[PDB]
């Protein structure tokens, strides 16, 4: 049940890294990245067995690896807070676009703080 | 001539952007149904320039022109919209500031994608004042207002609410020409977005910074508020801290 979601994450991850080599356009790799985060959330939603929270984290990691930024995951209690550094203005709005959409497909609430190159996302469920 | 078809494919086999690939096919697929010399020449020039550009903003705006002229069949039927695009392209070549070049082209794309004449008029006159003034500090302020106002229009905002947004665009430019600080201009961009969405805001002045609390903003509205403020704050060099909690956006403008 979970092996299906991880296998799909691995296929979208290698597609994200494939488009990362091209860099053909700046916003294009960003719109391609958020679509990949969308396909993962719509896939994990088709397996209700899979953790809805962990799905959002995977889609976030998908975006981080697509844009070539850095990520730190803090797990305390039931909520998970990811800190992403190295974002430009375009990557900031795109990461927010992916988190807001995958949080919905999976039915998860998120708290997002954008400040400079850093976006801090709290995933709770 | 049908050299359009050749110039279109050449971009289509060269592109890495899927939408650019679509517009090039669409522009060539609307031009061969026309015998107007202007249309065949405008699309030819547009596809030629975009074939010789490495800036995705230029390529998209050039292709958006060629599609806009090929569908109408008459250049006179989109001659207004044609002017706004030819002004941003000119301004893009005139400036050396990458934020100005990106701001002029993105505002023209957003204004053309939006179907509102008030946005078209606003962006047009905003580009004319930018090209007239040789002051980069003023040009950035004008573009921060225009590109933001365009994002409201492309978001499908009501014409009754774009009216109240334009009054703040006029106020922002007037304040910028009187040497308003970048923080004051960023606060006015936020004021424009709020009034362009039928929402209220609360301001707090805990020191030399401003805290703005926006309540009742829909998820589709919070994305475009984030995009306009982040772009205006990068144009002005202002540090903003934006927090998304439930239905409340908290922006901290710092100087």
């Amino acid at each position: 049940g979970e092996e299906a979601v991880r296998r799909r994450f691995e296929e979208l991850l290698r597609e994200a890294l494939a488009f990362r080599e091209r860099t053909g356009g700046r916003r294009e790799t960003l719109e391609h990245a958020v679509r990949l985060a969308r396909e993962l959330a719509e896939f994990a939603a088709s397996h209700p067995e899979f953790n809805r929270q962990e799905a959002v984290l995977l889609a976030i990691e998908l975006m981080v690896r697509a844009m070539g930024v850095t990520m730190e995951t803090h797990r305390s209690g039931n909520e998970v807070k990811v800190v992403i550094k190295g974002l430009n203005i375009d990557e900031q709005v795109a990461l927010y676009r992916a988190v807001r959409e995958t949080s919905k497909i999976m039915g998860v609430e998120t708290e997002i703080e954008v400040e400079g190159d850093t976006q801090t996302i709290v995933v709770r469920e | 001539k049908e050299e359009i078809k050749r110039l279109a494919e050449e971009l289509k086999e060269k592109t890495k952007n899927e939408e650019i690939k679509r517009l090039a096919e669409e522009a060539a697929e609307l031009a061969e149904r026309s015998d107007d010399p202007e249309v065949l020449e405008v699309v030819k020039k547009a596809l030629e320039e975009a074939l010789k550009s490495k800036n995705e903003e230029k390529i998209e705006l050039l292709l958006l022109v060629a599609v806009l002229v090929a569908e109408a069949g008459s250049v006179d039927a989109v001659e207004e919209k044609l002017e706004i695009a030819l002004l941003a392209l000119k301004l893009a070549e005139e400036s050396k500031d990458p934020r100005i070049i990106r701001g002029a082209l993105r505002a023209a794309i957003a204004a053309l994608r939006s179907d509102d004449p008030l946005a078209l008029k606003t962006v047009k006159e905003a580009l004319e004042r930018a090209r007239a003034s040789k002051d980069e500090r003023l040009i950035r302020a004008i573009l921060a207002a225009a590109y933001a106002f365009a994002l409201l229009a492309v978001a499908g905002a009501s014409a009754e609410r774009l009216k109240e947004a334009e009054a703040i665009v006029k106020e922002l430019i007037a304040a910028a020409e009187k040497g308003a600080s970048p923080q004051e201009l960023v606060l006015l961009v936020i004021e424009m977005m709020v009034k362009g969405m039928g929402v209220t805001m609360e301001t707090h002045r805990s020191g030399n910074e401003v805290k703005v609390v926006i309540k009742g903003l829909h998820e589709s509205q919070q994305e475009v508020l984030l995009e306009a403020v982040l772009f205006a704050a990068e144009l002005m060099g202002v540090r903003v801290r934006i927090r998304f909690k439930g239905d409340t956006v908290t922006i901290v403008v710092r100087e």
